[PDB]
């Protein structure tokens, strides 16, 4: 027969185990619960609703004197498995979730040992509220957090702690998220830079409350920006070059304003797509959003300047006066600065004089139109030489500032500890 | 065994969680209701539903749950599963979905005097009537109605929760700074709490919590307002292009298309409530109508520009009103074979003279067009500036009241 | 209360919740069912499902749950969980994407005479056919059919509490106005059990849609583009942008047609008013584009190939412009050089004749443009009235 | 109430975990009928058919029999289904985890042991959509009912019998039935199907399938999608009457019509499913008119190149001019002062003659472009008309089959 | 029957579902685990989640659940609810959106010798990394890792039923083709319990995408606009619609690129080949826009301002295309003649600029034609 049945019966039914009572010999004592996290897969991070979905394993560990047995008396049984509904478990819950999933997804068996040690490792899928810092999108890094608290007991009855490992006979706390190389999958968009674990005690709260303590696991994950650079930033940059390129179009063809407005519309479409991809928070304007606003403002300036050039090109000496100052500053000084490229017989004689006068007036009109055309061309050249470097410098500066948004070397300010798995705190 | 087990066995020997803790018949159980907000998740305007993560600070007195701590090794208090004790059915009567009860079902805290305090946590999706008049530069007055679903005033008496010391009653939503994550879109201006009684039925009594939250409109300003301001600037610009260049209509209708696209893509943000029109939608409609009128007037200007003596005759009143009076105001004022050869040259001169007169009248038509579009430019600039300034001034003046009415 | 504890222990000691609360099996349970509408959550037009928040008030008398108050300290009313007592199996017949019956199972009131007052909440997502004939000024008659499933009229009988559903605490939806509401009771003989009738109560709500949102977000831009459709005839042909304006109006109407399809169900019972308006203005834009192409082709008729017909000139130069008055329409070796002068003079004369003929063609095109402008303005002003005022008059 | 005593007698020693076989090798006959109250929707995106049906299940349980003379003439009781054995008839064809019925209504138990269970249910059953003739298509959707636990050696699924004959169709009650408004139920056959790959000791050996040959009503799609698409796609025919000058905007019109067709393609992609077995009929029409529009844009480019070329850039060969001017139009309807003055006048005359001679070839190229425009207009009109007519004719001829099963002469109607 | 009720009452009278079905605690339960894929519901590319309808066949032997049929009227097989017997806790390790374990809890077959055959249905929404390198002609290697959670190898052991998952009743998805499928069994040492191994079985399905839908909806319009890109060069400058056509093509390609972005996950593991093709054709469209604005500016070069370079002239003209009042009236006539001569030479220089524009257009068209023909050759 199986001795496990006899042992389980003796532990639960014969000893009258109560799963609603804390496992202490006196009521004034405390129960130490060791908590640990094992991230197996970072499923997603939806910025639109500020949700971090993660597949984790929750490692609980506590002593229970009611589950102790003499191993040699029960035919050398060194371990047991019991369902959670038969034994007392600490109800550690995720406080900062977005849905009603406070507990773990699956209630797997607990493992008990003859010394009373109980280890419970259920899997879970948690959707915590991660506030999205969209300031340096898409080169951003997010400081997400998972907050676990024991709301079923106060700090005088249950004390949460971090699980302790042993190396070389010395105990050190596990102050990080455990990543098992044989059960972890890279997300492909988020890279785990830091993963600290902290035990927080709030001194302004009382020990007899359920808000006095909590254990928090942080995920400082940076976004790999290759996808967004290839698919969003590159077409935005390429299309925006056509805006400054619209100045090179001659005013004769009616495709100047068409090109500039089309560039503006493409930038607006990209802006709307970016707004669809990002949350509606008002903490800060995104980096790509600021870039798009800057580009749209500059393209609007280009459209206004193209309208001015078109107005100057189609001016007529019968409707406007070519002033001396405008002439001397738009075809003498500025083009040189910018290095631009450079009786029947009596009736017949009276008729000939009249037609010669008409041809003279037509030629003077043509010369005035040519002067206005040169004025338009030099305004186009000046606007190109004053707008194209502004576009290039703005794009380069914005993308360099975004690219230099490295997450900090230490996870907490003022704390010299790096919270790395390769450097134990007290070992 | 542990005396906690003995005390639990003694307390729940004949306890029935289906019975009110009225020690005498006719008594009312005074239930204190408070709320602790930990996170205001989102305010979904499309379905008019606000979801929050809250703690329900409940407290009552059960005479059956009394014991002497001196006879049980100094046990001043116990933590009992919430299903084992009687609880009032304090549910969210304002819930949009079918989520009345709490979610977490934490343990209750029973003290030796009989005082029971229960603080369950829940994600509550309540329904909020959205005042959409000043969207998005607006504030919402969203309520959460908490009362016992079953027990009326003759059986329970709702009150307000006590503070940490317990010497006074707190009449507001308690916010714990160590656990509150401030929402990135809403700022809590006022969080009062009050008890409401309805006339014609004394059996009704509830405790409601108000969240007078003001939206931060930076997102909508950046992604909707500034692009439309740029589009309206373009619309004003279309009365500065020459009619000779064939890009006036392209600019005007491209501006109209942009405004239409922004209005259509805003439909997933504005709620479908039909009580009023949001001020951003009013601004978009104002810009759309202005751009449509700019298209119509650009069509009129182009029609005036291409006229000729062969098609139209200049009216007396049009000339008198557009060449004489307006340009002073608008500063647009303008500044044998010899016999056959002689006959041919005279015919050439006659044709040139006729062409000269024809283009003189054509230039008069073009000048009338130029004066017309300059007048339209000034009028549209003034109208657009005044309308935009007035709309945004009214939007900015919308602030929540200095004191809530609770 | 110890008295209430004794009472509850005594009531459920030998109580079986499987069995109907009747003294004799031939009798029938008399149940008073009333519907209390609390909030009209949503009206999904595409899925034809209406979600409502209701309180299904039900009353009946259970003889097994009566007591003498003087034997229990004067208690007259208590409350019990609904799972401990017999409940009617009230089922929503026209359920669609929801629960058929009550699932929350809140407590119920129970007085000393055995009368039970149970008011459980319910989110009824019920199917009701949506008539899109007069959308968005439409009026929807949505129904909610409630009846006992497994019991017939001779076993358990229902009766409406009042002829109209309770809307005293009804929250205003802000999108619909409750024009009318009523509840009727039927005796239906089903093919499954034709021997006995099954009773049901059908609550219908006549909801009138507030059209301001759809008017502002849909109808007004469509009206603007319909106005701009006929405006292309006032645009001169020489600008070369008539096609731009017409095709832009066409693209806008295509996008709005894409918008309308996602707003209404794909049901084919009746054509929608807004769908008929969209088809009408689409045909209007197609006709305006075709006429614009005709006018542009007329404006560029080469005089060297296309001679002016007599009837065209007579119609469009002599009579029609004279009729209309709203617009300002017009109603040695030296002889080699002399031969060259003669040649250039003859070339000038031929060019003048050709330009005069081209001017005649352009004038004909302009007259056609004005006629079509007047006709299309009149059509745009009468067609919108004929579509909308038929419903707006009511 | 005698019902209390009767029910306490029946369920006193009754357990719901045991199939009610009287002896060994006794097979429980389970009869099914389906009552389609309302065909709710056919969501193409997830290929799910949502129907509100009442499924009637009848079997015999010998443990639930009693003598009416000992219980005051009671011959019918209602027992909640959770307290009784059930044949576990589920929908094996579901799109989600919903196998069982939604409500679990009471079970009518007669004194002879007959069981009559009629629970309401909302079933979401998979059926692949034949997109080949969208939107004039007809869908052959079906619901498969199998015993989730028992096999053919334990239960025997059958169709119910009314008057000695099998039902073999989806019953429709005249009371409480609403037409869908988009789908019309042409045929509703039902038969018991055997899967002969398995043996009769397997659970999935026997099935009962209720078919639904529903035909879509295409008036909505015609008015809202097909007709605007046809009217817009007929505008590319008009590009041949626009002038080939700087104005007229032939390429603008043709390209914008192509863009409108792309908008319609995006619209239709939100209607048809994502399945890749076949191209939808309206999708084929859209691809055809897109290819026609691309060819018309190419032809606009060609005629713009031909019309706008000059003798100073291209040489007008006599062969091409003859071919496009005599053959195609035949078929289609279409003293120092004196000396200086003389020299100046001669130069003026020579320059004028050269300018007028150079413009003659421009007019010839214009005429060539006009002739090509006319011929390509007729070709494009014929091609577009033939394509539109053929596509919508083969859509119109997508008749629902006369019989529910092509090889079966039976009609399967009441 | 009375025999079956008596048998079920006798089997579970002193049965404890907590304890493993082993005669001795040192032994291990041998469990035969097989998978039966019923229908692939959908593959969500953006979320990298694949939901499948499966039957998780499980077989083991329970010593405590055996009986002699001769004592119970000859019954050899009964069916019991799963909740009444010990059940292995098979957990989907890579679960992403559903339940880790089985939740339906259907009945199971039970033989008189103790063999238990349990076939519970389940829907597994499992995370599998989606390789978008060859989209939409790609294949996805999506896995489903099933293993016993709380018991190690020496306590409960599993073994696959067969080397391949069962697909006898698999219904055609209409979007994927099941190229290959196989299951492997592993011994994994986790950090939580490094002293003992935990067993698991991973079923991988090689699904080849059917590309007809994406070819019709995405690839064909993109090819149409890519072909329209090259027609810009053949379009004459004097039409004034060159930039209109180029801009329309560029905007259409941008819209389709955005659609493709919405169609694929945002993971940056590998750039899709369709994304590379879209980026390269957008680069080509931008380059053609640059060249066409250069040619437009060339066509409108005023000859009174820009002088024709000699090298441009030779390389684009000679080589590549080969591969009282009487005297006042007389003075006015002379002035007219000389002005006509000046206009003629200015028009000649302008025509030279136009000829250069035409030959630049022709060589760009030839380059596009070469690109097209080498692309069609590489397709073959
Ligand atoms: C009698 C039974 O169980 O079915 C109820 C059928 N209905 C809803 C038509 C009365
Ligand atoms: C031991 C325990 O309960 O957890 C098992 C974890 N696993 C499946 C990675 C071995």
């Amino acid at each position: 027969v199986n001795e496990e049945e006899r042992l389980i019966n003796d532990l639960l039914i014969v000893n009258k185990y109560n799963k609603h009572v804390r496992p202490v010999k006196h009521n004034n004592e405390v129960v130490n619960i060791a908590l640990s996290l094992t991230l197996s897969n970072l499923i997603s991070l939806k910025e639109t609703d500020e949700t971090l979905t993660s597949n984790v394993w929750m490692d609980h560990a506590w002593y229970d004197h009611r589950l102790t047995w003499n191993a040699s008396e029960y035919s050398d049984i060194s371990i047991l498995r019991l369902p959670p509904e038969l034994v007392w478990i600490p109800d550690i819950v995720l406080q900062n979730n977005n849905d009603g999933q406070y507990h773990v997804a699956y209630f797997c068996n607990v493992l008990v040992r003859p010394n009373g040690y109980v280890t419970w490792l259920p899997p879970a899928i948690f959707r915590s509220s991660c506030p999205i810092n969209v300031l340096y999108f898409p080169f951003d890094w997010q400081n997400c957090s998972l907050k676990f608290t024991a709301l079923n007991y106060d700090a005088n009855e249950i004390t949460m702690d971090l699980m302790t490992d042993t190396i070389d006979g010395k105990d050190y706390p596990i102050e990080w998220i455990i990543i098992d190389p044989e059960a972890f999958t890279e997300n492909g968009e988020w890279e785990i830079i830091h993963k600290p674990a902290k035990k927080n005690i709030y001194p302004d709260k009382f020990p007899n409350g359920t808000n006095y303590q909590d254990v928090t696991f942080y995920l400082i994950i940076r976004r790999k920006p290759l996808f967004y650079v290839i698919n969003f930033i590159t077409p935005c940059v390429l299309i925006s070059f056509l805006a400054s390129l619209a100045f090179y179009l001659p005013a004769e063809s009616g495709e100047k304003m068409s090109t500039a407005i089309s560039v503006l519309l493409a930038q607006a479409v990209f802006l709307l797509l970016t707004s669809q991809r990002l949350p509606e928070t008002a903490l800060a304007v995104p980096l790509i959003g600021k870039y798009l606003m800057f580009i749209m403002s500059l393209v609007t300036g280009v459209i206004v300047n193209c309208g001015i050039v078109l107005n100057f090109h189609f001016r007529t000496p019968s409707t406007h006066v070519l002033s001396t100052r405008v002439k001397q500053i738009f075809l003498e000084k500025l083009p040189r600065i910018l290095h631009m490229s450079r009786d029947e017989i009596k009736s017949g004689i009276d008729s000939t004089n009249y037609i010669v006068k008409q041809i003279k007036e037509k030629n003077a009109y043509d010369e005035e139109v040519g002067n206005w055309n040169l004025v338009g061309q030099t305004i186009d050249r000046l606007s190109m030489f004053i707008i194209t470097p502004v576009m290039v410098l703005g794009t380069i500066f914005i993308f360099v500032m975004g690219n230099f948004n490295h997450p900090p070397a230490k996870p907490f300010e003022g704390d010299p500890f790096d919270y790395s798995s390769d450097h134990p705190r007290c070992a | 065994s542990v005396m906690e087990d003995t005390l639990l066995s003694v307390l729940f020997e004949t306890y029935n969680p289906k019975v009110r803790p009225a020690q005498t018949v006719g008594d009312k159980v005074t239930v204190r209701v408070g709320l602790t907000l930990t996170n205001l998740l989102i305010l979904n305007e499309k379905i008019e539903e606000m979801t929050t993560n809250v703690f329900l600070n409940l407290a009552w007195t059960d005479y059956r749950l009394q014991w002497d701590p001196a006879a049980y090794e100094g046990i001043k208090d116990l933590r009992i599963p919430s299903s084992d004790v009687w609880q009032p059915d304090i549910v969210l009567m304002n819930n949009n979905d079918g989520s009345f009860e709490i979610t977490l079902h934490v343990n209750v805290l029973v003290q030796h005097t009989g005082a029971v305090s229960w603080q369950p946590s829940a994600i509550y999706r309540s329904s909020c009537t959205i005042k959409v008049m000043y969207f998005p530069f607006d504030w919402q007055n969203c309520t959460m109605v908490f009362k016992s679903y079953t027990y009326d005033t003759s059986e329970v008496t709702l009150q307000h929760a006590l503070d940490a010391k317990g010497e006074r009653e707190v009449k507001e939503i308690v916010i714990n700074k160590d656990a509150f994550t401030e929402n990135g879109q809403w700022s809590i201006e006022h969080k009062p709490s009050r008890k409401n009684w309805r006339s014609d039925d004394p059996s009704y009594e509830d405790v409601t919590f108000y969240l007078i939250i003001q939206r931060k409109p930076l997102f909508y300003i950046v992604y909707t307002i500034i692009p439309c301001i740029l589009i309206s600037i373009l619309a004003i610009l279309v009365f500065y292009l020459p009619p000779d260049a064939g890009e006036k209509m392209s600019l005007s209708i491209s501006a109209l298309l942009a405004v239409t696209v922004f209005l259509l893509l805003l439909a997933d943000k504005v709620p479908e409530t039909s009580l009023s029109v949001p001020i951003i939608i009013r601004y978009l409609m104002f810009i759309m109508i202005l751009v449509a009128f700019s298209v119509i007037l650009s069509v009129v200007v182009l029609n005036l520009h291409h006229r000729s003596p062969n098609t139209h005759t200049m009216p007396n009143w049009i000339r008198q009103i557009f060449i004489e009076t307006l340009p002073p105001f608008l500063w647009i004022q303008r500044p044998q074979d010899l016999k056959e050869a002689v006959e041919a040259i005279k015919y050439i001169a006659e044709q040139l003279e006729s062409a000269s007169e024809f283009d003189d009248l054509k230039k008069d038509w073009q000048y009338v067009a130029m004066v017309a579009d300059r007048l339209f430019l000034y009028v549209f600039f003034v109208i657009c500036s005044i309308g935009t300034f007035s709309i945004f001034l009214d939007a900015s003046h919308n602030v929540p009241p200095d004191n809530p009415f609770a | 209360s110890e008295h209430e504890t004794r009472l509850v222990a005594n009531l459920l000691e030998n109580y079986n919740k499987v069995i109907r609360p009747v003294e004799h099996h031939t009798h029938f349970v008399d149940i008073t069912v009333g519907l209390q509408l609390i909030q009209l959550i949503s009206v999904d037009e595409v899925n034809q499902i209406v979600e409502t928040n209701v309180r299904l008030r039900q009353q009946w008398i259970d003889v097994r749950l009566r007591w003498n108050p003087a034997d229990y300290g004067g208690i007259k009313k208590i409350r019990l969980p609904s799972d401990d007592v017999w409940l009617p199996d009230l089922v929503l017949y026209n359920n669609a994407d929801g629960d058929f019956a009550i699932v929350h199972m809140t407590k119920l009131l129970l007085d000393y005479t055995g009368k039970i007052m149970w008011t459980p909440p319910a989110i009824f997502k019920s199917y009701c056919e949506i008539i899109v004939t007069h959308f968005p000024f439409d009026q929807q008659n949505c129904t909610m059919k409630l009846g006992i499933w497994t019991y017939d009229g001779t076993k358990v009988s229902i009766s409406p509490e009042s002829d109209r559903p309770d809307l005293s605490t009804f929250m205003e939806s802000g999108e619909w106005v409750m024009k009318d509401y009523r509840g009727w009771k039927h005796w239906v003989y089903y093919t499954c059990c034709p021997d006995t009738p099954y009773l049901d109560i059908t609550y219908h709500f006549i909801m009138q849609r507030i059209p301001l949102y759809f008017v502002v977000n849909v109808i007004i831009p469509c009206l603007l583009f319909s106005f701009l459709t006929g405006l292309v005839f006032y645009l001169p042909t020489d600008s070369g942008e008539k096609m731009t304006l017409s095709i832009s109006v066409l693209l806008s109407l295509t996008v709005f047609l894409l918008v309308i399809v996602e707003l209404i169900p794909s049901t084919s019972s009746a054509v929608p008013l807004i769908g008929k308006y969209m088809l009408f203005t689409m045909i209007f834009v197609i006709s305006s584009i075709i006429i614009t192409v005709v006018v542009i082709n007329t404006h560029h008729r080469s005089p060297s190939t296309h001679t002016m017909p007599q009837w065209v000139r007579k119609i469009f130069i002599d009579t029609i412009p004279n009729v209309m008055f709203f617009s300002t329409m017009k109603r040695p070796d030296v002889k080699s050089a002399i031969e060259g002068v003669k040649y250039i003079a003859e070339h000038m004369k031929s060019d003048e004749e050709s330009s005069n003929a081209a001017e005649e063609w352009k004038y004909v095109a302009m007259v056609i443009d004005h006629i079509l402008l007047c006709v299309f303005m009149l059509i745009c002003i009468i067609g919108t009235v004929s579509v909308f005022a038929g419903r707006l008059i009511e | 109430n005698e019902e209390g005593r009767l029910i306490e007698k029946l369920l006193g020693d009754y357990d719901k975990r045991i199939i009610p076989a009287k002896t060994l090798d006794h097979i429980i006959d389970v009869t099914l009928k389906l009552t389609l109250t309302n065909l709710i929707s056919l969501n193409e995106k997830e290929e799910a058919l949502t129907t509100n049906v009442w499924i009637e299940i009848q079997w015999n349980d010998y443990r639930l029999s009693w003598n009416t003379s000992e219980y005051e003439g009671i011959d019918l009781v209602r027992i909640p289904s959770e307290l009784l054995w059930l044949p576990d008839v589920v929908l094996e064809n579901n799109v989600d985890g919903q196998f069982e019925v939604a409500y679990y209504a009471n079970v009518l138990v007669y004194n002879d042991g007959s069981m009559y269970w009629l629970p309401p249910a909302i079933y979401r059953s998979t059926c692949p959509i034949a997109v080949t003739y969208f939107p004039f298509d007809w869908q052959n959707c079906s619901l498969v009912f199998r015993s989730q636990t028992y096999n053919a050696h334990e239960v025997n699924l059958q169709l119910s019998a009314e008057e000695g004959e099998a039902v073999e169709w989806i019953h429709i009650d005249p009371e409480d039935f609403t037409e869908n408004g988009e789908w019309t139920i042409r045929h509703r056959p039902a038969k018991k199907n055997y899967n002969w790959q398995l043996t009769k000791d397997d659970t999935d050996f026997q099935e009962i399938i209720f078919f639904l040959i529903i035909q879509r009503k295409p008036l909505f799609y015609i008015i809202n999608i097909i007709a605007p698409c046809v009217l817009i796609s007929s505008l590319v025919v008009l590009v041949y009457f626009l002038p080939a000058q700087a104005g007229g905007q032939k390429c603008t019109l043709s390209i914008s019509v192509l863009l409108a067709q792309t908008i319609f393609l995006f619209l239709i992609a939100q209607k048809v499913p994502e399945t890749s077995l076949n191209v939808p009929l309206i999708g084929k029409y859209l691809i055809f008119v897109m290819f026609v529009s691309m060819l018309i844009v190419m032809n606009c480019v060609i005629v713009l190149n031909v019309s706008l070329r000059t003798p100073n850039t291209h040489s007008l060969s006599e062969k091409i001019k003859h071919l496009f001017l005599g053959f195609l139009p035949k078929y289609l309807g279409m003293a120092p002062e004196i000396k200086s003055c003389v020299e100046a006048c001669n130069f003026i005359a020579k320059s004028t003659k050269e300018q007028n001679d150079s413009g003659s070839e421009n007019e010839n190229w214009v005429l060539i472009g006009k002739v090509i425009d006319k011929a390509c207009f007729w070709i494009a009109l014929l091609l577009f008309s033939i394509g539109t007519l053929a596509i919508f004719l083969t859509g119109h001829f997508n008749q629902v089959p006369e019989f529910p099963f092509p090889g079966d002469p039976r009609k399967y109607v009441p």
